[PDB]
């Protein structure tokens, strides 16, 4: 029954009242008197204190104190003293506390988790290092490519001295330089047929950050539905950052439930079809690190939330685009269809 | 974003 003020609380005057808190839970309090009383209440909990011990020293009416305490609690501005107790993950612990979570139990779930990174290029680089430094206990890196100089625009764990080396081996070296408390392993594999997915180990979640052929995502989706394997896709369509869907067996839609994304990269007319296939074979995305990094970042966030259970991943039932040449975030609905030819009932 | 992504 001791409470403490989270370190992530800040206070400002603003407009006709004030602000309490920052981020999604920031509250504007127009009533100045109420804002002042929230501050006085907040101040009682700098050190761990009971409701009654604070009510003893607050010097405002109990009616007002009760209101202020409820307000601070319902926004997780004050948290159980239990939840605040040196620690390399301590900034992440503030993030978990700010959602009303016990940060040690979240951290324990991350430590016990295994994640597969399928594809160790732009997306894979950025996701892997976030997960490693957030304390995901076991990371499996899958790729069969070598580092090229053009990769250095996005593939942040690679240096000039690394050109020609294998991607999995350099990611592993760089991850363990950043967090030597975790386990990393490599698998040299190119999934060029559906059947190669049998070589990919079961895990808490697959990060699907590989993109050849155009229908790899379709293969992965079908395999993961059949294998009861959660996955999340991320990447970009040229200048649009994409993340999601986050597929959870029996819970969310799969990639094919809703028919929003094109699946015929071709034509019913053979002459036209061959032209299309050539153009699409020659296709190289207009990669831009900022697009890459946004997609990767929000993909990693959803992995940490999926495993840590403290807040709902954004990409459940959704494939989310963030535009880079205008201000726009748009979700494609990928909710479950009872008539999905892949995952139905 | 009506086509698949690259990554
Ligand atoms: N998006 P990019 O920066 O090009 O990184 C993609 C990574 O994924 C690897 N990759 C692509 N397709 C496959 C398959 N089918 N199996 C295994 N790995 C794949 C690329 O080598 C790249 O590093
Ligand atoms: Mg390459
Ligand atoms: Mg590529
Ligand atoms: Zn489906």
């Amino acid at each position: 029954m001791d409470y403490i003020l989270g370190r992530y609380v800040k206070i400002a005057r603003y407009g006709s009242g004030g602000l309490v808190g920052g981020g999604g839970k920031e509250q504007y309090v127009e009533n100045l008197v109420l804002w002042e009383n929230i501050i006085k209440t907040a101040y009682c909990f700098i050190t761990p204190s009971s409701y009654t011990a604070a009510l003893e020293t607050a010097n405002i009416p109990e009616k007002d104190f009760s209101n202020c305490f409820r307000f601070l609690k319902e926004n997780f501005f004050i948290i159980p003293s239990e939840y605040n107790n040196n620690n390399r993950y301590s900034r992440n612990f503030l993030h978990y506390q700010s959602y009303g979570a016990n940060p040690v139990l979240v951290q324990d779930k991350l430590k016990n988790a295994k994640v597969v990174i399928l594809g160790c290029g732009g997306i894979g680089n950025h996701v892997s290092v976030i997960l490693a430094t957030s304390g995901i206990g076991e990371i499996i890196l899958i790729d069969n490519d070598q580092i090229e100089n053009t990769n250095l625009t996005r593939q942040v764990l690679f240096s000039e001295d690394d050109v020609g080396k294998n991607k999995t081996e350099v990611i592993k070296r760089e991850l363990l330089k950043r967090n030597s408390e975790i386990s990393v392993s490599e698998i040299a594999l190119n999934i060029n047929d559906y059947t190669d997915l049998h070589k990919v180990p079961e895990a808490d979640i697959w990060v699907v950050s590989a993109d050849h052929p155009f229908n790899l995502i379709n293969w992965v989706n079908k395999y993961c539905v059949r294998a009861n394997q959660p996955y999340i896709n991320a990447g970009y369509v040229n200048d649009i950052a994409v993340f999601g869907p986050l597929y959870v067996p029996g819970k969310t839609g799969c990639y094919e439930c809703q028919k929003v994304v094109a699946d015929l990269y071709g034509a019913e007319k053979e002459n036209i079809d061959h032209k299309i296939k050539l153009i699409n074979s020659r296709f190289k995305p207009a990669t831009f690190a900022p697009v890459n990094n946004v997609a990767a970042a929000l993909c990693a966030a959803d992995v940490i939330k999926f495993i840590g259970k403290y807040s709902e991943p954004l990409s459940l039932n959704k494939r989310i685009g963030i535009w880079s040449d205008e201000i726009k975030i748009h979700s494609q609905n990928m909710g479950r269809s009872p008539v999905c030819s892949v995952c139905g009932n | 974003m009506r086509t698949g992504n690259a990554d």
